[PDB]
RNA sequence: AGCUUUGCGCAGUGGCAGUAUCGUAGCCAAUGAGGUCUAUCCGAGGCGCGAUUUUGCUAAUUGAAAACUUCCCAAUAGCCGUGACGACUAGUCGGCACUGGCAAUUUUUGACAGUCUCGAGACUG
């Protein structure tokens, strides 16, 4: 477990967004979507050690209603040096695994 | 038995050019 | 008072087909579109242009990698003999240690298994 997933966590929906540069998108991404709709958090998956931009990261949107409109007008939009290809994210912790894994056998 | 092929490393290795054992 | 007709809007439950659905600051059209059975009769859209296999989710595959803040080494975790240490009178006993052994009647490498009768016996191999 990272504790470094409950800074966005407010019911809030992340968007889950790969294609980005290794070599730009540190604040970027929040610099172009922080025009909708308005100041947010937005963090780019960047490892320790090595100084290296893993590419993807997320973004916390506040309603689901701005992120539909957010996804379908940033998808593929040129973002740095490359086109942003943007999905849903998973949270996939151990508090929903096991109701996953409970699930499965019912 | 067998056991796991014991591999090493090429690139990234912030180490001498030569081999380790 | 219930019953019932038509048009429209909103939902639910089913069936059918993907050679068709949609758009029309373009043109023409009940002051008539279009008529190849069918005409002193019938009566509504047509033509040209343009788009084309949405989205979320899930599953499978490719490969080294299909996109989201591990492997390896060393050591630790019963009894009979033997060696010391110790205790008690060459012998006995207790604990510790490890340099051989532990399937041939008294034990720990199996006289067991099947059958039948009303807790108890009989039969067979």
């Amino acid at each position: 477990e990272d504790p470094s997933l409950l800074e966005w966590d407010a019911d809030d929906f992340r968007i889950f967004c790969g294609d980005l540069g290794n070599e730009v998108n540190d604040d970027i991404l929040a610099r172009a979507f922080s025009r909708f709709p308005s100041f947010l958090k937005a963090k780019v998956i960047r490892d320790k050690r090595t100084g290296k931009t893993k590419g993807y990261g997320f973004v916390s949107f506040k309603d689901p209603s701005d992120y539909v409109r957010a996804m379908r007008e940033m998808n593929g939009k040129y973002v740095g040096s490359r086109p942003i290809k943007l999905r849903k994210s998973m949270w996939k912790d151990r508090n929903l695994d096991v109701v996953r894994k409970k699930q499965k056998e019912k | 038995v067998s056991q796991k092929r014991k591999y090493r490393q090429y690139m990234n290795r912030k180490g001498g050019f030569n081999r380790p054992l």
